[PDB]
């Protein structure tokens, strides 16, 4: 009853066996632990913080349903 | 300069205008002639106007017109030879342009000079699949869109494939060896009469002074041919009738080179006559050492007639002697062009049929179908738009100027008229580029 | 090997 | 492999969860669905034994359960085509299925609940009645198994609707008289 | 000889060949040949050349040169077409849609670039093409006015419509803001700019062409022609499906203001539309010249009344003044309603006093104004022909309460509230 | 390595120049002087012109007092009109002082060639200050962009400061040990591709540029930029890949294309660029291909631009209408390249523009548009609008099959 | 303008095998018979032979969506062969262009279905937004229903002369 699994991100691609993904839904991208997941849109705003979290020196992203349990 | 060029490897490009064009040129020119008092130089400073240029036809085309009024000024000064000169070495590295150029480079002698062409190449793949045959008729159809390649470019560029003629000479002296049986059944016999056709096309240009030594070599081999297989004369009927014309041609054109030739090969013509005594235009030539009235009924008929039995019964009267006489079809060019647009299947295909036949003999009136064969691609009438796809890959090939809004026109239709003519444009384009550039 | 173009001699040990 | 989402074994939360984030997005394969949901129902019959196959009929031997199917009125369709008529599936049948030769079992019920709410507004004072039966091909079924269907036509009519189902659930099993 | 040398000629035309000059010489003087033809002299007669049947049966190849890019040659073309006779059949529906589609890009394309009197040989080859049948008359109608309403055209007629290296520049050592929201700013906005004298006279270029279309052929020595119920209707037809997707309430009986309530959705939308192409008023009152034709148009004036209603019981000034074009929104529903005979003169009049009440006044008597046609209703059957001169009349004396009693009680009570404004204007009202 | 070799001998005529002309005793030249020199206020630039053309006969050893004067003045060098030796012979000169006197000359220079509006401009720019943060040297007047000499001099402190960088953040991470590793080799992975994408904007032709003259300063910044940036994919390709993953303004292109020898390795992962889920990875991904076939003809690139044609086709019926437009507005210029490389690409090349062809054809069928190309079927060539996206795409459409058709018949 | 000789040229250009020509010619009848397509076709012209000879037309020209309107014309709607075009892939028409002219309710599921099952997110979004729409509503009045299907017939029959003509 579980099934835990989601569709195929395949297309079945024709030579009229390589396929182009869909979108990662649910990926969780590390942003910090992966460079691939940086968009040229924000690099260097990313770098920086980065940089700075690795020196010495995905958050607010909770379920609706765990958003104001305050017990 | 280094700086500019640094971090490449020197592998497979600046602009400027008119005037300044004009007058690095006219620089050039300037400095061949303090040379001369050979084309070294010419060729040495080429590369410079070239890059300049930078591949643009208008420049390209304007330096090529400004050259040539200055060779009708000087005429045959030295800086009228060298302007030749330059001309000369500019056209061979760039012969797309479609004017072969006026007569003033048909006279000089520059093509036998150290120089690459760029499109030598092609016409070199393009004879080697010419010559290249067997007993395959999908290898004759390739070697028939090779004569026909060739064909267009002897009529459109007859320089460039002369330079080429040492080649093909070999390649004809190379298969003369072969005994009539397996030489009729390898099909070597298209071989021949394409060549001699090409031959023939290359009329007032082969006689020159250069082309005289592969000329007399191609000769030797047809002669050898005709000696060889003397036996089976019969069925070279049209090929002596070519031979012999060419013949014609070339004692009325150059008397001194032709004669020259007879005496160099007198016993092996002599010894054919005596043997081959049944050709009586070879004893005809030994004594010298109409076609347009029997159209006009045909004409009338085809002019007048309605019905389709009637254009269809002339259709195939013209048909059935045009093949022993293909000449007379240009005659009926016009009249059938009307036809190519009939909305009845039978006479419109048999009239595509005719006027490809035509003009596959005479690829210079090719262009002349231009406006008929646009319309039928264009007109409402559905089936006159599929047999002109169907046509469309051998007429691209015969025209090629006009090659591009041609195709422009089928991809159009097809676009928009729900008809597939990705099958056909591949062929015209995929043909038309192993011509072009490849 | 980004230091040998793909159309160069292929150093064969 | 994912029609059953909220089986045994399954608390009320995660039915919440599960009922919250429903997609419409396939067939309406009703026939294919419907045995789906008998052959859950059906899935512990036997291993408690609760039919006593040969053995008469125990009316106390019951496990009371009523289907209510919430669907709209368009007819059946499958990759083949539409259907027009609903035919239950038996190409895999459960084990022991053959002993009632029916998917439905005696103490099941299935009540359709046929949304037809109109896009545009169309008061009526003929929505005063009562709430009247369904064309659709879900009725046949609901009446050969002991339950009606339900044609909603309005947000009241579905009010009333659902009062109607909750005086309707009971313990206790269906008998066919003659 | 004719026929073959209009065939040849235009084939070379077609082909790369005959370049865009003679191309532009060969149209005109094929246009100089087919009008010299048809001024009656001596010499056509004479002549016996039949210029006009050569160029008929051509004019499918003629079509494709409306749209040719060199200007010279799509007017040359233009002009040829606007003489040219049609085939003495018929033409046919292809040749029909192709010449119709050719001729109103021609009349926009000219209208763009030469303005209003560059105009005139579109406007008369879409006149024939409108009188030469019903179907092209249905299709010229249609086709103009959708490509007078397109996204492109509408500002014919007054319509409305380094990172990387930056960023490092800019960047102390802290992103301090945790990222961008969206993608970054808005752009500088979008903004417009055309003269309202050639807006307001590429309206009535269009506006003469439409009614030319429209009006009835021919004839007598005296009377002002008479706009086509079905020419106006068709316009009216495609107006609707323009402007709102005719999707739900489209009979033309009007529902109660509960219905209102309940399709704001789409009202705002007629109304967003309404606002942003004012060419639309000018089309709702060219549909109101011709009486039975505005009935059609009942979903549009619904939805534009549902509109501006909710925008008076929104509105918070205390002057109409201060919503200037909802005021004139309402003053020319009303007008147009008016002139289509959808309403009495009694209500007809109360868009001259809209200019001085308040917001729910105004309001109030939109409202009358619903329940009005609410009670009687814009009902083509209503409409009666007068055969006396070939139109269709309403009459609302023998409809019963056509002078809309309760309504004119309400409309009374509205100005006897603020008659110290409103004494002069008492008059308009009468029975 | 550069400035290794640098240091070999060539051929010892800087000995033999050395020696004879530094014999003079004109060595009166002082950091002074050449400082006085550089201060008039006219530009005077033959005394410098003079004073630094000694310079370049000094030994190492003895060049180092005149880094203060060369380094502080080199800010005045971006002035309009300054001759092109003064700048050969100052980047000569700070070649040399790097050779013997690498870190504090680069701590020094790039205090100096801050944008000087901002004037001190936090010249607490200390060795650990560019060692923690080298993109701070990118952070410079933007004159360097179009100044060969200078520019050069700065990507020889940019790949410096990211090595540096490198070990420094490494030796960091170890000493404050008292997982993190993977965030370092992200940390510096996301650091070179940023440097990377900066330099490549850096190669893009300003709009002032923008507003043909292939021979000028912006022509030896973009080879320089080339040059170290092959150097840099020589050193690892995974920054090569990482680049194109993230992308960059497809007008360079051509550009990089033909100035980075190493760009051949992209066929490699071209192939998963293609199946990534982004539009514009896509679109890029075709561009960069169809470059690279017009570079290298090879059976690889054949079997590459194989699959882009399959995948072309395969989402253009997967694409929206808007969609669609925006992938086939950037990728259509490509399949006149691909038709280039090979020609036994035609028939797909064709069949592909004759079903994109037909379904944009009824696409502008289905809604009322302005210019109605369907009926313009007969109409000639026409070569180099705000119109809406359809009409857009099928014009788009036959300029592309105009040039394939005319680049194949001549 | 004689819709008899044009259906008797249609049918003579789909004998043989002239699909194109064949549904140009299938239009013009089509135009002929209403005021261009402003009024409905009259059933005795555009008849389920007339429509399912341009349903094979539409199929052997691939294209697949046109195909799915189509079927909607027939007397009653068939949905297997709409069902087994709307599966093909190599469609030569804009498929989601023409999802606005589908009205019949399961047609658009099928849609829908299809595009979840390939995974297209955005055409399937598309298609719940075709359904979603208020008039499309499969259990409202039934001349609202009429109405919208013949609006939508109108504005598919033109674009189709569009595209054809």
């Amino acid at each position: 009853v579980g099934k835990k699994v989601v569709q195929e991100t395949g297309i079945k691609v024709r030579s009229r066996g390589f396929q182009v993904a869909l979108l990662n839904k649910d990926l969780k991208p590390q942003t910090f632990r992966n460079a691939y997941d940086i968009p040229r849109r924000n690099l260097l705003d990313h770098l920086t913080r980065m940089r700075s979290n690795l020196l010495k020196s995905q958050v607010h992203s909770v379920p609706i349903a765990q958003m104001g349990n305050y017990q | 300069v280094p700086r500019i060029w640094q971090g490449r490897d020197q592998r497979t490009v600046l602009r400027v205008q008119g005037p300044e064009l004009i007058s690095l040129v006219e620089l050039i020119l300037a400095e061949a002639e303090t040379r001369s008092q050979a084309c070294s130089l010419i060729q040495a400073r080429l590369p410079l106007l070239l890059s300049c240029c930078c591949g643009d036809d208008e420049s390209v085309r304007k330096v090529t017109e400004h050259l040539s009024g200055c060779i009708q000024q000087w005429g045959d000064s030295v800086l009228g030879r060298r302007c030749r000169d330059l001309l000369l070495q500019l056209y061979l590295q760039r012969p797309e342009l479609r004017v072969p150029v006026p007569e003033v480079l048909l006279h000089s002698e520059g093509a036998a000079s150290s120089s690459v062409c760029k499109l030598d190449g092609l016409i070199h793949r393009f004879i080697t699949l010419l010559a290249d045959t067997s007993d395959s008729r999908a290898l004759e159809n390739r070697g028939a869109d090779a004569s026909m390649a060739c064909r267009k470019l002897a009529v459109a560029h007859p320089l460039l494939l002369l330079r080429h003629l040492p080649m093909i000479a070999a390649l004809l002296h190379g298969r003369t060896h072969l005994n009539f049986q397996e030489f009729r059944q390898q099909n070597h016999l298209s071989c021949f009469l394409h060549v001699l056709g090409l031959l023939e096309l290359l009329q007032p240009h082969v006689f020159r002074s250069e082309h005289q030594g592969a000329l007399w070599d191609c000769l030797l081999s047809f002669i050898r041919l005709l000696l060889n297989y003397r036996k089976s004369s019969r069925h070279l009927a049209a090929f002596i009738n070519k031979f012999v014309q060419f013949i014609h041609k070339y004692i009325t054109y150059n008397a001194p080179a032709a004669i020259s030739f007879l005496q160099k090969h007198a016993d092996p013509l002599h010894d054919l006559s005596f043997d081959n005594s049944d050709l009586v235009m070879l004893k005809s030539l030994l004594a010298g050492l109409l076609t347009a009235a029997e159209m006009a009924p045909y004409m009338k008929r085809l002019s007048r007639g309605q019905t389709v039995e009637d254009l269809l019964e002339v259709l195939s009267d013209i048909d059935e002697m045009s093949r022993r006489r293909p000449e007379i079809l240009s005659f009926f060019s016009t009249n059938l062009q009307r036809l190519m647009s009939s909305a009845e299947e039978c006479c419109r295909n048999l009239a595509f049929s005719l006027a490809l036949r035509s003009m596959q003999n005479s690829p210079s009136i090719a262009a002349a179908f231009l406006p008929t064969f646009m319309y039928c691609l264009g007109s409402q009438d559905f089936e006159v738009v599929q047999t002109a796809l169907r046509n469309l890959p051998e007429y691209a090939l015969l025209c090629q100027e006009h090659a591009a809004v041609l195709l422009h026109r089928a991809f159009l239709v097809g676009m928009y008229g729900q008809m597939d003519p990705s099958a056909q444009i591949s062929e015209a384009l995929r043909i038309l580029h192993m011509e072009a550039v490849m | 090997s980004p230091s040998y173009s793909p159309t160069s001699p292929s150093y064969s040990p | 492999p994912y029609a059953i989402k909220a089986g045994w074994k399954e608390n009320h939360a995660t039915f919440m969860n599960e009922l919250k984030n429903l997609q419409a997005e396939g067939l309406t394969t009703l026939g294919q669905s419907l045995r789906t949901a008998f052959d859950l129902l059906n899935l512990n019959r036997l291993v408690t034994g609760i039919d006593n196959y040969g053995q008469g009929r125990n009316p106390f031997f019951l496990e009371p359960a009523i289907i209510i199917t919430i669907t709209d009125g368009s007819k059946l369709t499958t990759t083949s085509g539409v259907q027009d008529e609903l035919h239950l599936p038996l190409n895999s049948p459960l084990p022991g299925s053959e002993l009632t030769k029916e998917p439905f079992r005696w103490d099941q019920r299935l009540f359709a609940l046929v949304l037809r709410l109109p896009g545009t507004m169309s008061v009526e004072s003929e929505q005063l009645t009562g709430v009247p039966l369904d064309d659709s091909a879900i009725t046949p079924m609901c009446e050969v198994t002991g339950g009606r269907s339900y044609s909603v036509c309005s947000p009241r009519m579905l009010n009333q609707c659902l009062e109607s189902l909750v005086q309707k659930v009971q313990s206790g099993v269906v008998i066919n008289f003659e | 000889l004719l026929p073959l040398a209009f065939r040849s000629c235009l084939a070379r035309v077609h082909a790369g060949t005959l370049q865009p000059p003679f191309t532009a010489r060969f149209l005109r003087n094929l246009a100089l040949l087919v009008g010299w033809e048809q001024q009656g002299g001596e010499g056509p007669a004479a002549l016996g050349a039949h210029f006009g049947e050569s160029a008929s049966a051509h004019l499918s190849d003629l079509a494709p040169l409306l749209l040719h890019p060199e200007e010279e040659v799509a007017e040359a073309a233009a002009s040829l077409l606007a003489i040219c006779p049609f085939p003495s059949e018929a033409l046919s529906p292809s040749q029909l849609l192709g010449l119709v589609r050719a001729g109103v890009h021609r009349f926009f394309a000219s209208l763009r670039l030469h303005g209003p009197p560059g105009v005139a040989s579109a406007c008369q080859l879409l006149t024939r093409l409108s009188q030469t049948s019903p179907a092209g008359l249905k299709a010229v109608l249609q086709l103009l006015v959708e490509g007078a309403l397109h996204r492109g055209n509408t500002e014919l007629f007054g319509g409305q419509v380094a990172s990387l290296l930056d960023t490092n520049r800019r960047h102390i050592w802290s992103v301090f803001h945790a990222g961008v929201i969206g993608r970054g700013l808005k752009p500088p906005k979008f903004v417009q700019s055309r003269n309202q004298q050639e807006v307001i006279y590429n309206t009535q270029s269009l506006l003469s062409l439409l009614v030319h279309c429209c009006s009835a052929p021919g004839g007598e020595c005296w009377g002002a022609p008479i706009l086509s119920p079905e020419a106006a209707k068709a316009v009216a037809v495609t107006l609707v499906e323009s402007v709102c997707p005719d999707a739900a309430g489209a009979e033309l009986a009007w529902p109660p203001e509960e219905h209102a309530r309940a399709t704001v959705e789409r009202d705002l939308r007629i109304g967003r539309r309404f606002r942003e192409q004012p060419l639309l008023f000018e089309l709702l009152k060219l549909v109101a010249a011709a009486p039975p034709a505005l009935c059609y148009c009942s979903v549009l004036l619904r939805g534009l009344l549902a509109a501006l209603l909710g925008h008076w019981e929104a509105s918070r000034h205390p002057d109409t003044t201060h919503s200037p074009w909802h005021l004139e929104a309402s003053c020319t529903l009303v007008a147009v309603m008016a002139e289509g005979s959808l309403l009495p003169p009694a209500l007809g009049n109360m868009h001259e006093v809209f200019s001085q009440l308040a917001p729910f006044e105004v309001r109030l008597l939109l409202l009358s104004v619903w329940g009005f046609l609410r009670e009687h209703g814009p009902l083509p059957q209503k409409f009666i022909f007068q055969s006396e001169r070939g139109r269709f009349i309403r009459d609302f004396s023998r409809e019963g309460g056509g002078e809309g009693g309760p309504h004119l009680a309400v409309l009374h009570s509205v100005l006897h509230r603020n008659i110290d404004r409103l004494g002069l204007f008492s008059g308009r009202f009468q029975a | 390595v550069d400035d290794w070799i640098c240091e070999e001998e060539i051929t010892g005529t800087d000995a033999l120049l050395r020696r004879m002309l530094l014999t003079n005793n004109a060595k009166n030249h002082s950091p002074k002087q050449l400082q006085e020199a550089f201060s008039a206020v006219p530009v005077n630039n033959t005394q410098v012109m003079q004073i630094i053309e000694h310079l370049t006969l000094l030994s190492a050893s003895e060049l180092i007092p005149y880094a203060e004067v060369l380094t502080s003045n080199m800010s005045q060098l971006l002035n309009s009109g300054v001759p092109r030796r003064i700048l050969q012979t100052v980047n000569k000169l700070w070649m040399v002082l790097n050779t013997v006197m690498p870190r504090r000359l680069w701590v020094m220079t790039v205090n100096a060639l801050q944008p000087s509006i901002k004037f001190v401009r936090q010249q607490k720019y200390t060795q650990n200050d560019l060692m923690i943060d080298p993109l701070i040297v990118l952070r410079c007047d933007q004159r360097v962009h179009r100044c060969p000499p200078l520019m050069d001099i700065t990507l020889h402190m940019l790949n410096g400061y990211l090595l540096a960088s490198k070990a420094y953040l490494s030796a960091h991470l170890k000493e404050t040990e008292q997982t993190r590793e993977e965030l370092k080799n992200a940390l510096l992975a996301a650091q070179d591709s940023a440097a990377v994408q900066i330099l490549l904007e850096i190669c893009l032709p300003t709009e002032e540029e923008k507003a043909d003259n292939l021979l000028c300063n912006l022509r030896e910044v973009q080879c320089l930029i080339c040059c170290l940036l092959h150097q840099m994919y020589i050193a690892d390709p995974n920054i090569a890949k990482l680049v194109h993953f993230q992308g960059y303004p497809c007008e360079l292109l051509p550009l990089t294309v033909a100035g980075i020898p190493s760009m051949h390795i992209c066929l490699d992962f071209i192939p998963e660029l293609i199946a990534q889920p982004e539009l514009e990875k896509q679109i890029f991904a075709i561009q960069l291909l169809s470059h690279l076939c017009i570079q290298y003809a090879l059976p690889k690139s054949l079997s590459v631009a194989r699959l882009a044609v399959n995948v072309m086709g395969t989402l253009l019926t997967v694409l929206t209408q808007a969609k669609r437009y925006a992938f086939f507005m950037p990728t259509l210029p490509s399949l006149v390249s691909f038709c280039r490389a090979f020609p036994p690409l035609y028939e797909d090349i064709m069949s592909l523009l004759i079903q994109i062809g037909q379904v944009c054809a009824s696409d502008v069928a289905t809604q009322t548009r302005d210019i109605d190309p369907i009926i313009t079927r007969l109409q000639q060539i026409k070569e180099k609008g705000s119109m809406d996206p359809d009409v857009q795409l099928c014009h788009c459409i036959e300029r592309t099959v105009i040039e394939i058709i005319n680049m194949s018949v001549s | 303008n004689n819709h008899s000789w044009l259906i008797i040229q249609a049918d003579i250009y789909f004998a043989t095998n002239q699909y194109s020509a064949a549904l140009h010619y299938y239009l013009q009848a089509g135009a002929v018979c209403s005021d261009f397509f402003n009024k409905a076709v009259p059933p005795d012209v555009y008849t389920d032979q007339v429509i399912k000879r341009m349903i094979k037309c539409c199929s052997l020209l691939n294209c697949h969506t046109q195909v799915a309107i189509l079927c909607q014309f027939l007397r009653e709607i068939d949905y297997k062969t709409a069902f087994k075009s709307l599966q093909e892939q190599n469609s030569h028409d804009a498929m989601d262009s023409y999802y606005d002219y589908i009205w019949d309710v399961t047609i658009l599921e099928y849609l829908t279905y299809l595009h979840h099952k390939r995974g297209e997110t955005d055409k399937r979004q598309i298609a719940i937004k075709a359904i979603g729409q208020t008039e499309l509503n499969a259990s409202n009045p039934e001349e609202v229903l009429q109405l919208a299907a013949q609006r939508r017939k109108k504005k598919f029959l033109q674009a189709m002369a569009k595209l054809y003509f």
